[PDB]
This record gives structure tokens, C-alpha cells and sequence, in this order.
């Protein structure tokens, strides 16, 4: 049943979570644009690594601390920037959202939602920069993974935990197999995640289309950067994609 | 066994026309089950295709 009154309640709660006293922010300045690439002057409290708010809803990467500028790209088209642009500092250190309630969900590489469903509910934020936990904390792999084939499964086997790289040409059989592996975890209680990175945008339609026809879907995270954004966005995206996969690693579930 | 002969090749004939038939009935046994697990197959399908 669609409800007109619990929209209107949500939009209640919203205007009661807003704080309307402002807080002190470190600003600068654009300086130069070129390619995807920002030179920022000012930003003396800014850390390699943080996230930096554009004007409009973007976000740039602080890169390089030189001495007298900061060199940062951008997270979506920088067409439409120009030299003198106000920059303010978010002291977040570059940021995605984690949950369980992700699962069912296609989302841009900055966490922001990129089908119609509407907003995003998240069990807080992960980094995307960390260092993989050390030596003593591994353990060793010891179930299967049974995707669809008979071929892995009885010659190149694989276990939970393990890292296999699935190569080979181009039009060889390679996203089917991959997905066909997601597919057959349907029902064996591992969660599955599949980052789409410069794939033509028609494919990741259908792709996601057929992860449906099968209801994996509802047991799938899917990241998407198209062939047409920017290169700073297909770069993050990978590590996006890991830091969502980290949260069900460490609460002791199973993922792919 | 002008006698034997002739009765002897009549009961070969005999046996290759059963013959004949016994592999026509299982044949169409084969038919029957494999149609049928079509329509089992026919039907699970369309299970599925309506929660989708
Ligand atoms: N088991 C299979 N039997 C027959 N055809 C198959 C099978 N698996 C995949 N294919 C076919 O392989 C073709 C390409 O599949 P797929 O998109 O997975 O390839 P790819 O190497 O990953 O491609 P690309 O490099 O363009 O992403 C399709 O025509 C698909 O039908
Ligand atoms: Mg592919």
C-alpha cells in the first residue's frame, strides 16, 4: 500500500533531525581545473586522503599536500567548475556506507543510490583506505564454494576466503561464470557483492536484470561505475566494493 | 531336415517380428516418460516465472 501520511510523517522527522547552529569549517579556494585534476589553495587544516565538498553535491580526493596547494580530482564531471569556487573541508577521511540492509541495492562508488528506490539506510560508514588485518589474525580456508559448474568445482576447487582470478579474452564466457557463481549462492547463505567497473552501461542493466530473473538479487550488493564517468570514480571503485565486503568479514559471516 | 528346415525358419521369422514389436512397445514407454517429465518440467517452470 503506498501511503501518502508516512511520507509526510518522514518529511516531519526530517526537518526535526536538522540542527540549525553552524560550526566553524576550514575553507579554500579552486585554483585550477584540468581533466578531473583540482590545484586548491587554503585548506591549511586538510589530511591526504580527505574528502573535500564541491559546490553543488560533489566531492573531491585531497591527493597531494604540497607546500602552498593541495592537488585533489574530482568524484564526478568537472566541466562545470571554474577557478575561485569556494571548497569547504569535511575532516571525513574518505567514506562509504556498510550494512546489511544494502543487500537488493544498486549504488554509485560515493555510496549515493543509482536506482529508483529512493534513499539509503546503512549501519554507519567504513573507510575505504585500510590495511587488511595482519598475519596472526588469518586463518585458514577451510569450506567450499560451490558455484554452478561442474569444471571449478571438481578441478579448480575454491574456499571461503580464497582469492581466484578468473581470466581470459574478450567474449570468452567470463561475467557468466561469474555470475553464475553469485547465482548458486543463492541459497547457501553467503552474501555476494559484484562491482561493475567501465563495463558498457546496457550490460550492467542486464546483468542485474538477469540476477533478478534468478532472485539472487535479493542476496547481491551491485556497484556500478560506467564507462562514462570519470576515471577518479572506475579507480575507487574496487576499493568502494571492499570496504562494503569487509563488514560481513568481520562479524563472522561468509561473503563473495 | 526338409521338414526341420522349414519349421525351424518359421519360428525364426516368428521371433524377429515380436522382437520388432517388444522394441516399438518400449519405444513408446520411453515416449510416455520422457513427455511426461516435459510436462513436470513445463509446469515447475512457470512456478517460478510468476514469483519473478
Ligand atoms: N555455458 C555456456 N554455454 C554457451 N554459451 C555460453 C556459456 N557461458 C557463456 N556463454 C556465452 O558467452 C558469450 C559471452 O559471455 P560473457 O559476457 O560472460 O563473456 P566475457 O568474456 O566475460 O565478455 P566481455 O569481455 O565482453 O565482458 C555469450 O554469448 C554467452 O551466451
Ligand atoms: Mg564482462
Amino acid at each position: 500500500q503506498l501511503n501518502s501520511t508516512e511520507i509526510s510523517e518522514l518529511i516531519k522527522q526530517r526537518i526535526a533531525q536538522f540542527n540549525v547552529v553552524s560550526e566553524a569549517h576550514n575553507e579554500g579556494t579552486i585554483v585550477s581545473v584540468s581533466d578531473g585534476v583540482i590545484r586548491i589553495h587554503g585548506l591549511a587544516d586538510a589530511m591526504q586522503g580527505e574528502m573535500i565538498s564541491l559546490p553543488g553535491n560533489r566531492y573531491a580526493i585531497a591527493l597531494n599536500l604540497e607546500r602552498d596547494s593541495v592537488g585533489a580530482v574530482v568524484m564526478g564531471p568537472y566541466a562545470d567548475l571554474a577557478e575561485g569556487m569556494k571548497v569547504k573541508a569535511t575532516g571525513r577521511i574518505l567514506e562509504v556506507p556498510v550494512g546489511r540492509g544494502l543487500l537488493g541495492r544498486v549504488v554509485n562508488t560515493l555510496g549515493a543510490p543509482i536506482d529508483g528506490k529512493g534513499p539509503l539506510d546503512h549501519d554507519g560508514f567504513s573507510a575505504v583506505e585500510a590495511i587488511a588485518p595482519g598475519v596472526i589474525e588469518r586463518q585458514s580456508v577451510d569450506q567450499p564454494v560451490q558455484t554452478g559448474y561442474k569444471a571449478v568445482d571438481s578441478m579448480i576447487p575454491i574456499g571461503r576466503g580464497q582469492r581466484e582470478l578468473i581470466i581470459g579474452d574478450r567474449q570468452t564466457g567470463k561475467t557468466a561464470l561469474a555470475i553464475d557463481a553469485i547465482i548458486n549462492q543463492r541459497d547457501s547463505g553467503i552474501k555476494a557483492i559484484y562491482v561493475a567497473i567501465g563495463q558498457k552501461a546496457s550490460t550492467i542493466s542486464n546483468v542485474v536484470r538477469k540476477l533478478e530473473e534468478h532472485g539472487a538479487l535479493a542476496n547481491t550488493i551491485v556497484v556500478v561505475a560506467t564507462a562514462s564517468e570519470s576515471a577518479a570514480l572506475q579507480y575507487l571503485a574496487p576499493y568502494a566494493g571492499a570496504a562494503m565486503g569487509e563488514y560481513f568479514r568481520d562479524r563472522g559471516e561468509d561473503a563473495l | 531336415d526338409l521338414d526341420l528346415a522349414k519349421a525351424s525358419a518359421t519360428d525364426q521369422l516368428k521371433k524377429a517380428k515380436a522382437e520388432a514389436q517388444v522394441i516399438i512397445e518400449q519405444a513408446n514407454k520411453r515416449r510416455s516418460q520422457i513427455l511426461d517429465e516435459a510436462k513436470a518440467e513445463a509446469e515447475q517452470e512457470r512456478t517460478k516465472i510468476v514469483a519473478q
